């Protein structure tokens, strides 16, 4: 009697609190969506080029909430390897395709005679598209994920870069400076962490993997800037028109785990809750 | 369990068929000292369990990090604790001789 | 049909067989066409990397008396099976002594000086190792009754000890009639005809 | 006692017989990949007689 | 010997440990994988037989 | 006793095979005699490091330690 | 064409239920080829653990009625009665286990999962058999292969069990680098 | 291994055999139905605490 008038108290105080939490969370990024929307439509890439190419913004000044979901525009070939996460787009299973981006490279031999030293090269990781489980086996090791871009009319431009070391030169006398670019456009994003109530844990052994653990992508492809690779990643958007993987547009670009949608359904429940207990009390 | 059962044993019955007078036959009931076996068991094996425990532990990892096949090993294992066994009960027996 | 009569002495069972030996050699050819495929010998044995699993390698107690006691032969299993009954009766004869249930009169487990002593415990290990006595004893014979219904009423043999059964080592049995008596005896048209057909290429359906 | 003595005389023991197989670390710069090698060893025969 | 050379199934213990990429070695070009190929150790002069079968009788 | 007489029976029977073995039986080396051998975990596995009498079954391997 | 040795034609049936199992853990075989072999392995363990019930009073109805059971009933202990109906049901049943109609069906289904797995993997399939603990048995695996195929197919899957879809990384086997190196130990 | 120990009770003799292993499987089966009738025990003890 009195224990279930205490217990039914101590549990609409948590739950109201809970629904409390819940409806400001909602306002508060339902705000901030409304401003990210505003903000892509703007479509003002940020063209990451020269030093930014080496050490990103987002990287330098630390800031990728800053970054978050934002414009950029960057050039440079992809590897070959991809890695897939598990995930559902507009309500169908499927996996989210990621390959490595290098966006700078630095070749640091001077005995190139005698020695072939591999590159130095700095890469981040870029959200190809989407792809459903039926299509897994149609993505191609090695596909070209955007036309290679056009030569530059200056004679003066078909020389290692200063920065980025890249030479823009279709038939390279060096054949070992040889390099293909190909530019992209996405939106910088933060990486995912693990939330096993959210259902997004990976299994690493077994090759399940259901959220984003840059740190390990980057460790399992031995690629180098693994700091770098772990502030975030970008999310290749196509202009107007989204064959495998389905690159993300200005209107389905992967959505965040936070989303006002799930914090009103968990303010619901919390409000339910509290209302119910309270009337317990109230017969009780 | 021992309402009607009466004192004496096979052993008993063995025993009376015996010139053994230092051994007599019981004339009581047994609830007294009952699973006393138990109790001698502990006894006889109350030292080794913490010795055997470790040392069969220690043998199980040093033979399972190396992977060594178990019959070539164990019949070298064999033979080496014979050797050893000989050499200590030989003198054994002459620590037990000379009392 | 010079080449038509040669393949169908090849065919022919009585080319690769001769008394003594396998009687799968009356159809050796076809056997070897559909094993030999490509020339290539499959090898069926298991790569294992240890993990210590296993010690004494045998799957069960018929792989033990087969091949740890090399009871290859029909007298060796009925004489492991002799020592196996005198180790039954062994087993069978200390648990009657160590626990006398109906031999004096006497028909409850209590009664007994080994229940006053160690009570069930006791009870426990002796029905367990007359158990485990029993139930190793009836594998044994069970090995045995099919040996027996192998070797002597099908006649079937260890063929591989039957050949070594027959050349004592250093023998001199290398003859032009006999085409399995040594490699070189051996018709290249068998050769060839054995290894015609090709292995099917799996779909990667996974 | 008698154990801590027979600990350190294993240990020191263990260390000499370990010493005739000259195990060490090899780099590869073409493979970029450090492999274990092994090898004999060479040494004052005063130290082998000891 | 050909039975001894344990080399030969070298491939397969790097999967034993490292499942990931198992599936992606299974769907591979079948050379010699659980077969032995016996090379010819004699001269044959018939065209009708692409391969000939040189595994010992025993 | 089981102790005395496994040690008993086993010196008998092996001394017995040693004997008859090594004064009748080594005209043919493998036919009576069997390969065997096991190497350091650091060396790669032996060509004989297998289990006798499983030659046809299993392909023992394992793998480097240090 | 039944000269022709299969892979698994020495596999016992501990070994086999093993490469199924195996196979099914590592995502060679799907759940879709499963529901069959599985619905005979249930089946089986029913096969198994009713049989004596089955035939105990079937007995009393058939062979124990007869003239010498009734001789050994009528001459002999109440102990030694019992011991004639314990050892006649005990040797019905090692029978019944050894030629049992949904044993060979069970069988059947794991033959048919094992054509499927070589005509998937080929000659590979051999590379699913291992050396197995003692004391494991066949229905042991099965019982393992049946509640892998309750947690994937299943709730729970991808929250404390891994999802059946495998998300492997896509590289070039033929380049990727390895964990072990051919001879050598490599850091 | 065997041979000593069957050799007392002159289980060489195959009547002795015959004879042990019926007497045997008694005892076992004795040991079994006396382990089991506890069960029946119980239950009349369940029976009169209902
Ligand atoms: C490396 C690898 C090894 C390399 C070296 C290999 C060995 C080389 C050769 C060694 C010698 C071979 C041999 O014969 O040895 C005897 C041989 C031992 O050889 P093995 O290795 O055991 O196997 C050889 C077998 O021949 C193998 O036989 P199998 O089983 O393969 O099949 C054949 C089978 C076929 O058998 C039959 O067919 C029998 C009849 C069956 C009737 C029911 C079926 C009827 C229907 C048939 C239907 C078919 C068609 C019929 C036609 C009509 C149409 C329907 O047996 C026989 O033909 C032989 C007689 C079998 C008797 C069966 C009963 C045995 C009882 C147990 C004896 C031991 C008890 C304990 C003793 C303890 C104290 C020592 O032993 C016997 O023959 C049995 C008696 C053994 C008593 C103890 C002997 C101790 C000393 C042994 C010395 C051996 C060397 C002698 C040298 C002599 C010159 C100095
Ligand atoms: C939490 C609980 C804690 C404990 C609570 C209290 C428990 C109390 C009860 C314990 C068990 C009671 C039942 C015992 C049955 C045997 C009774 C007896 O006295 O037998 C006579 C036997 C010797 O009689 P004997 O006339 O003086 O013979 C002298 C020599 O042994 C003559 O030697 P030989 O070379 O002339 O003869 C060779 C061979 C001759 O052998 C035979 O004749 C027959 C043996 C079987 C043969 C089967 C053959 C099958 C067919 C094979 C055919 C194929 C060919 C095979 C080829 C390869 C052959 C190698 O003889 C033997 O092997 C004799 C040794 C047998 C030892 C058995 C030890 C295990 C018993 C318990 C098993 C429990 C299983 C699991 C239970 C639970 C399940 C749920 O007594 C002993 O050996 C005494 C020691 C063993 C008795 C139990 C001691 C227990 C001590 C406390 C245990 C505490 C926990 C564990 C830690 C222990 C640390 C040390
Ligand atoms: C009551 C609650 C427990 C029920 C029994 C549970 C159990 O483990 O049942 C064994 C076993 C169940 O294992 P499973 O994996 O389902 O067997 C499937 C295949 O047959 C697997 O192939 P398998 O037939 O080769 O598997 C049998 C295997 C399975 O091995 C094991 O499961 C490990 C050992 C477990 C021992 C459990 C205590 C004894 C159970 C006796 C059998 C049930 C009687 C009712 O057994 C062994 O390897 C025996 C090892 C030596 C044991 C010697 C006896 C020691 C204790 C004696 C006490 C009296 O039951 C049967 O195979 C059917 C009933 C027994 C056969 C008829 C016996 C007529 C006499
Ligand atoms: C088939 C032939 C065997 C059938 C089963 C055994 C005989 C019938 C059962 C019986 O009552 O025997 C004791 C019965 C009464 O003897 P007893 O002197 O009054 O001793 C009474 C004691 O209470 C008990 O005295 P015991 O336990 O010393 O007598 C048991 C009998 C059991 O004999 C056997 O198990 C036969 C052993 C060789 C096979 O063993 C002997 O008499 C030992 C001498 C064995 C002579 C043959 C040795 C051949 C070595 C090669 O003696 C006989 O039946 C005499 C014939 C025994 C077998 C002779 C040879 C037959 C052919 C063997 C090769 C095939
Ligand atoms: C005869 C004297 C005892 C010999 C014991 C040898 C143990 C190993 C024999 C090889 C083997 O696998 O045996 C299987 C046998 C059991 O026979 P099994 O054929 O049931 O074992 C295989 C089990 N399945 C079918 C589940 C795979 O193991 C033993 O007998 C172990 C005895 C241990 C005794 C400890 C005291
Ligand atoms: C667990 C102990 C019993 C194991 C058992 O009976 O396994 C079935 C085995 C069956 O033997 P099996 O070899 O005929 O059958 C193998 C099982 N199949 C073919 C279905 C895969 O029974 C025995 O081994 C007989 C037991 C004899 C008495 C044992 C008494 C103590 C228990
Ligand atoms: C009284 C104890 C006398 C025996 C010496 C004990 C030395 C313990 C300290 C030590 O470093 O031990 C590890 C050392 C080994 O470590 P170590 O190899 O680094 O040696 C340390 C000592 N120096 C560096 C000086 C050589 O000794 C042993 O491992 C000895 C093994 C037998 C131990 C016997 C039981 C001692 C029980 C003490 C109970 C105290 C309560
Ligand atoms: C332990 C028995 C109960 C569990 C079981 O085996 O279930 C199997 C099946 C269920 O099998 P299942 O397919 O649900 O499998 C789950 C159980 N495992 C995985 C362990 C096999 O249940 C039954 O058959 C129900 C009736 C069991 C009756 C057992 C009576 C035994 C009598 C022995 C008499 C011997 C006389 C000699």
């Amino acid at each position: 009697n009195v224990t279930g008038k205490v217990a039914l108290a101590t549990l609409g105080a948590l739950t109201g609190y809970g629904a409390f939490y819940h409806y400001n969370q909602y306002l508060n990024l339902s705000a901030r969506w409304q401003q990210i929307q505003e903000n892509i439509a703007k479509d003002q890439p940020f063209d990451v080029d020269g030093f930014d190419a080496k050490v990103y913004p987002w990287v330098r000044e630390n800031n990728v909430n800053d970054w978050e979901y934002k414009l950029v525009k960057m050039r440079g070939y992809f590897k070959d390897q991809r890695f897939f996460v598990r995930r559902k787009r507009d309500g169908k299973e499927g996996f989210l395709v990621f390959a490595p981006f290098v966006t700078a490279v630095e070749r640091v031999n001077h005995r190139l005679k005698q020695k072939d030293l591999l590159p130095v090269e700095y890469s981040v990781f870029v959200n190809l598209g989407w792809v459903p489980v039926e299509n897994k086996k149609d993505v191609e090791l090695g596909g070209e994920v955007c036309p290679p871009m056009d030569a530059p009319t200056d004679s003066t431009l078909f020389v290692n870069d200063t920065f980025t070391g890249f030479n823009p030169d279709p038939a390279n006398p060096e054949d070992t400076e040889q390099v293909t670019l190909t530019e992209i456009t996405g939106i910088v994003r933060r990486g995912e962490q693990q939330d096993i109530l959210a259902r997004r844990r990976n299994w690493n052994k077994e090759g399940i993997y259901n959220w984003v653990d840059l740190d390990y992508m980057g460790k399992i492809f031995r690629l180098f800037n693994l700091d770098a690779i772990n502030t975030a990643y970008i999310e290749r958007v196509v202009p107007s028109f989204e064959l495998y993987p389905i690159p993300a547009t200005k209107d389905t670009f992967e959505r965040p785990l936070n989303t006002p949608e799930r914090h009103s359904t968990f303010f619901n429940f919390y409000a339910a809750t509290s209302a119910l207990s309270f009337i317990s009390m109230l017969l009780l | 369990l021992y309402l009607k059962s009466t004192n004496y044993n096979r052993f008993d019955y063995r025993l009376k068929q015996t010139d053994w007078g230092f051994y007599i036959n019981n004339n009581s009931n047994y609830i007294q000292n009952i699973f006393s076996g138990l109790k001698y068991i502990w006894r006889g094996l109350r030292f080794w369990i913490i010795g055997l425990l470790l040392g069969l532990s220690s043998i199980y990892y040093l033979m399972y990090v190396r992977l060594l096949p178990f019959n070539k090993i164990i019949f070298a294992w064999i033979l080496v604790a014979m050797f050893l066994y000989w050499l200590l009960s030989g003198f054994v027996f002459f620590v037990k001789k000379y009392q | 049909t010079a080449s038509e009569e040669e393949l169908k002495k090849l065919y022919d069972p009585n080319t690769f067989y001769e008394h003594g030996d396998n009687p799968a050699f009356k159809q050796f050819m076809n056997i070897a066409v559909e094993n030999l495929r490509e020339g290539k010998l499959t090898d069926h044995r298991t790569y294992v990397v240890d993990t210590y699993k296993k010690w004494m390698y045998a799957r069960n107690w018929d792989d033990f008396l087969q091949r740890d006691c090399k009871a290859i032969t029909f007298p060796r299993a009925f004489a492991l099976w002799i020592v196996g009954t005198l180790g039954m009766a062994t087993a069978s004869k200390w648990c009657r002594q160590i626990l006398p249930v109906g031999s004096h009169g006497i028909t409850k487990i209590s009664q007994t000086q080994f229940f006053h002593q160690f009570g069930p415990l006791g009870t426990l290990g002796a029905v367990g190792f007359y158990g485990l006595t029993a139930y190793l004893y009836y594998k044994t014979t069970i090995f045995t009754v099919k040996k027996f219904y192998s070797h002597c009423i099908l006649q079937e043999r260890e063929w591989i000890f039957e050949q070594e059964r027959q050349n004592p080592g250093y023998g001199e049995y290398f003859f032009k009639d006999v085409p399995l008596s040594a490699e070189e005896h051996f018709n290249d048209l068998a050769r060839g005809e054995m290894a015609k057909k090709k292995f099917e290429k799996p779909n990667h359906e996974f | 006692l008698l154990l801590y003595i027979l600990w350190l005389e294993f240990y020191q023991f263990y260390h000499i017989l370990s010493f005739y197989g000259n195990i060490n670390w090899a780099f590869d710069y073409d493979e970029y990949i450090w492999t274990l090698e092994l090898d004999t060893r060479r040494t004052r025969l005063a130290n082998n007689y000891i | 010997f050909p039975f001894l050379e344990k080399m030969k199934y070298n491939q397969y213990k790097e999967y034993k440990n490292d499942y990931l990429f198992y599936l992606d070695f299974l769907k591979k070009e079948i050379t010699d994988d659980h077969s032995f190929f016996w090379k010819a150790r004699k001269v044959i002069k018939l065209p009708q037989y692409s391969v000939f079968s040189f595994v010992p009788l025993k | 006793l089981s102790f005395v007489y496994l040690s008993y029976r086993l010196a008998w029977v092996l001394f017995a095979y040693v004997l008859i073995y090594n004064h009748f039986l080594l005209g043919d080396i493998g036919k009576t005699f069997n390969v065997g051998e096991w190497d350091h975990r650091l060396k790669p596995s032996a060509e004989r490091d297998y289990p006798t009498r499983y030659e046809s079954l299993y392909i023992l391997d394992r793998t480097q330690k240090w | 064409n039944n000269l022709r040795l299969k892979p698994w034609f020495h596999w016992t049936d501990e070994e086999r239920s093993h490469a199924i199992f195996s196979a099914y853990e590592k995502r060679i075989l799907k759940s879709e080829d499963l529901p069959s072999f599985l619905r005979a392995n249930r089946i089986n363990n029913v096969s198994t653990w009713v049989f004596p019930l089955i035939a105990l009073p079937l007995f009393n109805q058939s062979i124990f009625k007869l003239g010498f059971a009734q001789r050994i009933l009528l001459t002999r202990p109440a102990i030694e009665w019992h011991c004639f109906k314990i050892a006649t049901v005990a040797a019905s049943w090692l029978a019944w286990l050894n030629f049992s109609p949904f044993y060979r069906k069970l069988e059947n289904e794991k033959e048919y999962l094992l054509d499927t797995l070589e005509s998937r993997i080929g000659i590979n399939v051999l590379d699913l058999n291992d050396a197995l603990p003692r004391w494991t048995t066949s229905q042991e695996y099965n019982r393992r292969t049946q509640q892998l195929y309750n947690q994937r197919n299943g709730f729970f899957a991808g929250l404390l069990y891994p999802q059946e879809e495998s998300s492997r990384p896509l590289v070039d086997i033929a380049s990727f680098p390895k964990n072990l190196h051919k001879e050598k130990l490599t850091k | 291994f065997f041979f000593s120990r069957a050799l007392k009770h002159r289980f060489y003799n195959p009547l002795n055999v015959m004879t042990e292993f019926k007497n045997g499987f008694m005892w076992f089966i004795i040991i079994l139905i006396n382990i089991f009738k506890p069960l029946l025990k119980l239950l009349e003890n369940n029976y009169i605490n209902l």
